[PDB]
């Protein structure tokens, strides 16, 4: 029963790890677009100066 | 009977370490084939002896 | 052995899940900080026009 209970809980953690990895990929992807937009604004600020 | 029981218990320790290292045995196929053949040869020597 | 092996893997997943959650805080916090800088660029764009 301990092995079955531990195995069941272990599989449940895999679902959280898989879902957590998707959040990091989506969150990291948003940073790429955010940094890209900020980079364009930095060049515009330097040109305006 | 107790001696034979201890032998089976000691053998389980070797299987436990092998199962925990099975994830790395596949990646090390470059040398696991030669090492695996040596283990079988040792078992044949013990049976033959 | 299965319970101990499964329990050992469960503990490894716990530290891995905590590491991913900890990294998400830095990424999530950095995303909020980047949003604040983006708001300044948007407001500055209005004054530039």
């Amino acid at each position: 029963d301990q092995a079955d209970k531990a195995s069941t809980r272990l599989k449940q953690l895999k679902r959280q790890l898989e879902e957590a990895e998707e959040e990091a990929q989506r969150a990291n992807a948003s940073r790429r677009k955010l940094q890209r937009e900020l980079e364009d604004a930095t060049e515009t600020a330097d040109a305006m100066n | 009977n107790k001696a034979e029981k201890q032998k089976r218990d000691l053998g389980e320790e070797l299987e436990a370490l092998k199962t925990e290292l099975e994830d790395t045995l596949d990646s090390t196929a470059a040398q696991q084939e030669l090492r695996s053949k040596r283990e079988q040869e040792v078992n044949i020597l013990k049976k033959t002896l």
